[PDB]
């Protein structure tokens, strides 16, 4: 198992990914909303696509 | 039978024949204006009233 533990593969790699969500379902622990406005924003944007138009 | 009616979406019109309100609120203004001027004035002047004698041929 020495050469897979010490060197790695050409072209065989890991890239990173990332993205924007919310997390719903939380004990009153979520944010305040008043001074993070991008959270309102976002749901209301979930909303909007979902069928709702607040 | 109508089909397949949600319950908590909004209504709004999905169909042919399905009717939707416009609140018409137009209100367009749009204004330019321009201007150029330009003058020059110019006066001359010369009087010898008293001519000197040695500067009368002149």
């Amino acid at each position: 198992e020495r050469i897979r533990d010490l060197t790695s593969v050409q072209g065989v790699r890991e890239n990173s990914l990332i993205g924007y969500g919310l997390v719903v379902g939380l004990d009153g622990t979520g944010d305040q909303t008043t001074q993070t406005p991008f959270t309102t924003q976002t749901l209301n944007n979930m909303l909007s696509q979902l069928g709702i138009t607040v | 039978n109508y089909g397949y009616q949600p319950l908590f979406e909004d209504r709004r019109p999905r169909n042919i024949g399905d009717t939707l309100t416009i609140v018409l609120q137009e209100n367009v203004s749009a204004s330019k204006s321009s201007s150029a001027n330009a003058s020059r004035d110019g006066k001359t002047s010369f009087g010898f009233d008293t001519v000197p004698r040695y500067l009368q041929g002149l």
